């Protein structure tokens, strides 16, 4: 299927993961109750920031966009727009090696945002034509732009799995670059009782002594986070492409998801824990389960055991009702188990991220 | 005798978008056209840049919102509104440039707990029929979310296919029934207005136009 | 192209249209019924504003049966040629002496873009982040028109050494509305009379606009020196039009044009009035200090709900020694229509040096009666606020704390998140009861109004202390906020 | 796995109050749905730096106050026989944003650590101004090429580059930042706790004994779960690039102080000096905390310290087997027990723990 569902339950020791313009914790209610929330661009942060993005995506064997490449495409995409020695201009400009020189490695497809960018040079190398400035001229005048997407066409897989980086020298409608993951707002499973630490600043050179006061929010629970791999969009931006790479990208996303937690507070709270659940499904539609956490758990023991088994027994009987078919595989820490089969039981990570990486197949 | 398809809006964070060009996000308290629209265009698999088919699905096809109030031990929840203190890190300064600013801070209002139940038929101008439609929401090619790609689906888009002549009594087919409904469709006995920005101008993006909704109170 | 003469108006037909473009004459003259058509609800508001400082400027009326007739009936074009011809000469965008709303002999290093002129698109930092570009790209002369007025009155900038005017900075603008748009242009126009009263022409009144006769750097201006029609073209900006373009689409309206505008040339120009001006289209506040007397005009300073504000917009307080000051377009209808409903449009923006934070712009329906009974307004108002302070009162205090008998104060701010909530929750019960009263019969409706109130404080009270109330500390505290929330609930009831 | 090493200590305490309330009450926080009685990161920082291990084995603490009037006396003290009072009160304006009026009290913005060693060095600095004169902004911008020398001199701190250190004004607000090393948690029970209270009174030599009303103060005893991590190659880094052998020096003295200094609050009349009964570090590429292993507050079979052991090695067992962690990872214990697996080596004594971690791991 299309979409790879990725579910997390996650538990975090007292600590501030997320704050609000007022340092307090941000949150979101939810059936009624009130719920502590780690904002989806904080975790989203987290992870395009994070060391083993830099080591697996960063410098992915598909981040370099060679447009020697993609010079006969290029031609029958924007044939229709342009004329064929405008195109061969720009790419002259972008590259900058004039030859062809058919690399015997011509592409078939094109990522859309290249195409949506090469135009917007193309226009504007026509219209320096008509002017007319010459190529040197008119290279002035483009080098920030030149520069701009000169360091894009390097970092192919992190703009198709992220998408572009908030300030990048994109112009065209087409140069807006989504998905290809979408992480939602990760929100606790249980109503939080918030605490509140009141703390002092003490003055070495009067000891007596005036106390500087203070205050600052912190509440431990567990968290359950949501996000969904968009395939045919991520081997488009990457175009390319084969099933499998997106599916050994997916796999990256899975781990980061299980492992990666956000920096606010952490040098002084310190919640440095790992996913005491991760879920994989494949699906023709996105779906998040948090409607399994509706109805606020209540801790018997704990608020993760409740959690775990609320997840199961919500998956259990909704499940099949919508569409959710397979394959599915969960990896936890603790029994139960969903008593439907059809949800591979995975004793580690890298048992379950080697599932993913085959398509779901056993 | 009309053809409707219904489907379902229900994830645990909403939002639906209001005249702004500024950092404050608002939201309202149910969908926009401009929002199913984008919706169904991102079901479809419509690229932003071809004016065409954005265009033609607009035309094509028509929407009426329900309101649904959620009920949980027997206990009415109503909707509530949330503002997310959203800061980037290295925005853009200039639309051309690669220089930035250090922060730049927007608040965004969300929508919990929000579900809708909606139903769309075609306009007689229409370039595609509802087989298309009900195959794509139940088998989309881009990522759906409300609106904003923060916000997923709890339940399934498509809830089921109708024929009726009114799309109330569309919507009575299924089972949340008694929330208020705001249609492109007018009904007996029916008076009341609602204005909203939300008729995106397609020709030129990106910006909107008014339009109105018509109002149906049940109990 | 002339405002007057030729085709600038952009609109569309009431129940259903495709998108016209419009002269004066054809508005004014004709049965059929227009209503405004643009991408932004603002650009309507100023283009509505000048057409009503346009229509009050060539046809006030002799009495309020003349009024009520041009209102219901329309003109005949010799008539309405008649009236506009003294003024045909002051509406050119392009002029060799006096352009509209422009200073011919401007010198700056270099060209601003049209995205100044819009409001909002290029005013902060995260505008760039978060909007569409190319907005400014090309401009038609009719939405330049608007734009120029619009930055003239309703817009805050340029801040520097640029100087806004006549009423200040966001001021709010409340115009009455009608079913059409030519209703509503002549339902805002001052009758002579009136027009007369609130600007007494003794004088020494200059009254030739800023381009006819320009302003004098540094000049000390009385403000009863001013005339009513320098005053309601009043710009301070001192700006000129680059020369235009060709044709094309426009940027901001999404219609071709003859002729469109790239950029304008600006440069610094300050001065001081003394005194204030009476815009008849914003209301003013007067307090007492204490002493001197301060008299200022509305505007947007938070984010609270537009019902808020209803008092200051419909109901004139003359209990000075601290009174509010209706606007004169209101104050009219009232009088000219006693027996009618009221659908008042109001809007404006809020400001933090020339860029803005937030733009509003609201219709406000009330029923019939509004004229007379205003106490009922200014009562639903001020219990809605009151129950507003009372829930922020009570969450303060559990905050803050006791100092006297030691009780100790959570140490966060729930008072700001809850007031959200209940302003949110506020919406959907104020200006929908406000719409829909009989005022000569309704204080039962105000009192089922005062228990939704008091059950939402309760409820919201408690759901923003639910989660600190598990530590005796602040169990403690609760307790006498609790007190005093219902010290305050209790004396909201009559 | 060797960037972050981590350290993780359960330790019991008999009754007493090592951290207060504004009521005076003990710090806690709600985990589980349990309460827990919970000591300060904060605390525990500075009872590390004010200890007496540290000054022994690592150097002098940093200053740190508001109080200019004073600092700038303490300043011409130690450092007026090798500078001059006018470069001295120069370089503390500078740093500061303060002046220095030789005035009674001139207070800074917030509280601020400073270490003389760094300020003597910005006099040595500030004196080539007594050279061929650079304006203040000049010699700011020839500083702010080498930040590395500026952080040689904080081996004089080794605080501040563990806990690091934010300034709002002065020179100190572009050349001061530091950002790392360590990142601690507050130490929570594992267990619930029902907190005790001490009903005490005060007899009157003149008067009692006679009636008096009580006053009241808030004691627990509880098996705590303290948890440390350390950054090296920001710790490094914050060094001026100082060898790793070095940083793993100080680690291992941040893992005796962890397992063995208590803050001193109420020790004087509840006396809680204990030890700490389990002490384990491993290292890994990224911070790991089993705090979740007490998620599910421990109930006591013979006491919360053995099962406490007992949880946290399972859940360890659970988290290492699950994401497939291999360490470097070593286990200090004083009770005998049936802990696993290999290769958690096991440590007869606290010293070959530590040894253990001077050797990265291998030992
Ligand atoms: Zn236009």
């Amino acid at each position: 299927s299309n979409f790879i569902n990725i579910h997390v339950l996650i538990s975090h020791s007292p600590s501030c993961l997320n704050r609000d313009d007022m340092n307090m914790q941000k949150d979101a209610i939810f059936g009624g109750k009130r719920r502590v929330r780690i904002s989806s661009q904080s975790l989203k942060r987290a992870m395009r920031k994070s060391g083993y993005y830099a080591q697996n995506i960063g410098e992915s064997s598909l981040r370099t966009i060679h447009l020697a490449q993609l010079r006969d495409v290029l031609r029958q995409k924007l044939g229709e727009r342009f004329d064929q020695k405008i195109i061969d201009k720009t790419l002259a400009l972008l590259s900058g090696k004039s030859v062809d020189e058919a690399e015997k490695i011509s592409a078939d497809a094109v990522t859309p945002w290249v195409v949506g960018e090469i135009a917007w040079f193309c226009e504007q190398v026509a219209k320096a034509e008509a002017d007319n400035l010459d190529d040197k001229k008119l290279l002035k005048v483009l080098k920030e732009d030149i520069a701009a997407i000169r360091v894009n066409l390097q970092q192919g897989v992190d703009i198709a799995l992220s998408g572009r980086m908030a300030t990048s020298g994109m112009m065209t409608e087409l140069g807006k670059v989504d998905g290809a993951m979408s992480i939602a707002h990760a929100i606790t499973t249980h109503q939080v009782d918030s605490d509140i630490d009141w703390f002092t600043a003490v003055d070495d050179l009067q000891e007596q002594g005036s106390a500087h006061l203070g205050t600052q929010e912190f509440s431990s629970g567990v968290f359950y986070r949501y996000a969904n791999i968009n395939l045919a969009q991520l081997q488009e931006n990457l175009g390319g492409a084969s099933r499998e790479q997106a599916l050994e990208i997916a796999t990256h996303v899975v781990h980061m998801l299980a492992t990666e937690v956000p920096g606010a507070k952490q040098r002084t709270y310190a919640a440095f824990n790992p996913a005491d659940m991760v879920m994989v499904n494949f699906s023709d539609m996105p779906l998040s389960m948090a409607n399994a956490f509706e109805k606020a758990v209540k801790a018997k023991d704990g608020f993760l055991q409740p959690s775990i088994q609320a997840f199961n027994q919500y998956w259990d009987r909704v499940a099949n009702g919508y569409g959710l078919n397979g394959a599915a595989a969960q990896f936890s820490l603790s029994d139960v188990d969903p008593i439907t089969a059809q949800v591979k039981q995975m004793p580690t990570l890298e048992q379950l991220k080697s599932w993913v990486r085959n398509n779901g197949e056993a | 005798m009309r053809s409707y398809l219904i489907l379902r809006l229900a994830g645990p964070m909403q939002a639906w978008g209001q005249p702004t060009f500024e950092g404050t996000r608002p939201t309202g308290r149910f969908p926009t056209r401009s929002g199913l629209l984008g919706l169904l265009g991102a079901c479809l698999g419509i690229q932003r840049d071809d004016t065409s088919s954005l265009q033609a699905l607009s035309e094509s096809v028509q929407f009426a919102v329900r309101c649904d109030e959620l009920i949980l031990d027997d206990r009415r929840v109503s909707v509530t509104g949330l503002r997310d203190y959203h800061t980037v890190l290295g925005a853009r300064e200039d639309y051309r440039g690669l220089k930035s600013h250090e922060t730049i801070q927007t608040w965004r209002e969300y929508l919990c707990d929000a579900s809708f139940t909606v139903a769309l038929w075609l306009t007689p101008h229409a370039t595609m029929v509802i087989s298309e439609l009900e195959k794509a929401v139940l088998k989309p090619r881009y990522t759906p979310y409300l609106g904003r790609r923060s916000c997923p689906l709890t339940h399934p888009l498509f809830l089921g296919t109708c024929q009726a002549s009114d799309p109330q009594k569309a919507l009575l087919n299924y089972e949340p029934v008694g929330g208020d409904i705001y249609s492109e469709e007018s009904v007996t006995g029916h008076h009341l207005k609602f204005t909203a920005r939300d008729e995106p101008m397609i020709t030129l993006p990106r910006q909107f136009a008014s339009r109105e909704w018509y109002v149906i109170k049940g109990g | 192209m002339n405002l007057l003469i030729d085709n600038w108006i952009p609109v569309r037909p009431r129940n259903g249209g495709k998108v016209q473009i419009i002269n004066l004459q054809s508005l004014y003259c004709s049965r059929d019924q227009w209503r405004l058509s643009l991408p932004r609800d603002d650009m309507e508001l100023a283009a509505l504003a000048l057409l009503v400082c346009i229509g009050q400027i060539i046809a006030p009326a002799k009495d309020d049966v003349e009024f009520r007739h041009r209102i219901m009936n329309p003109l005949t074009e010799d008539e309405f040629q008649q009236l506009i011809a003294p003024w045909i000469d002051m509406f050119y965008l392009n002029h060799a002496e006096h352009p509209f709303m422009q200073t011919k002999g401007v010198k700056a290093n270099d060209v601003t873009p049209m995205e100044k002129l819009l409001a909002g698109v290029s005013g902060a930092t995260n505008c760039a982040f978060v909007n569409q570009p190319g907005q400014g790209e090309a401009l038609c002369g009719g939405c330049t028109a608007i734009a120029l007025f619009n930055q003239a009155n309703q817009a805050p900038g340029f801040g520097g050494g640029f100087k806004s005017g006549l009423r200040g900075g966001t001021p709010v603008t409340t115009f009455v509305r009608g079913i059409d748009l030519r209703s509503t242009v002549l339902l805002n126009v001052l009758t002579l009379p009136r027009l007369q009263k609130q600007f007494p022409n003794e004088s020494h009144t200059e009254n030739q606009p800023t381009w006819i006769k320009p302003i004098k750097s540094n000049e000390s201006i009385p403000a009863s020196s001013i005339g009513f029609v320098r005053g309601l073209f009043w710009q301070p900006a001192h700006i000129e039009l680059c020369d235009p373009i060709g044709i094309g689409k426009c940027s901001c309206c999404g219609q071709e044009s003859n002729l469109r505008y790239t950029g304008f040339l600006k440069e610094k120009f300050t001065f001081t009035v003394n005194g204030l001006w009476p815009h008849p289209h914003s209301p003013c506040l007067v307090t007492v200090k204490k002493g001197e007397v301060e008299e200022k005009f509305l505007a947007f300073t938070t984010s609270a709900p537009s019902w808020t504000q209803i008092s200051r917009v419909v109901v004139d307080k003359i209990i000075q020694n601290n009174g509010n000051r209706v606007a004169a377009v209101v104050n009219q209808f009232r009088n000219i229509a006693p027996q009618s409903p009221l659908e008042l449009i109001m809007g404006g923006y809020r400001n933090n040096q020339a860029s803005i934070l937030e733009r509003r712009h609201d219709v406000l329906m009330f029923n019939q009666g509004w004229q007379q009974y205003g106490n009922v307004i200014n009562e639903i108002v001020t219990v809605g606020l009151g129950y507003k302070t009372a829930l922020r009162k009570a969450l303060y205090t559990f905050a803050e704390g006791f100092k006297n008998k030691d009780f100790k104060g959570a140490g966060v701010s729930v008072h700001e998140t809850a007031e959200r909530h209940f302003y949110r929750q506020s919406e959907l019960l104020i200006p929908d009861v406000l719409a829909n009263v009989n005022f000569s019969q309704a204080d039962e409706v105000i009192a089922d109004l005062r228990d939704k109130l008091h059950q939402l404080c309760e409820m919201l009270f408690n759901q923003s202390v639910a989660p600190y109330a598990h530590h005796p500390k602040l169990i403690s505290t609760l307790a006498l906020a609790r007190a005093t929330l219902y010290k305050h609930l209790r004396e909201l009831k009559p």
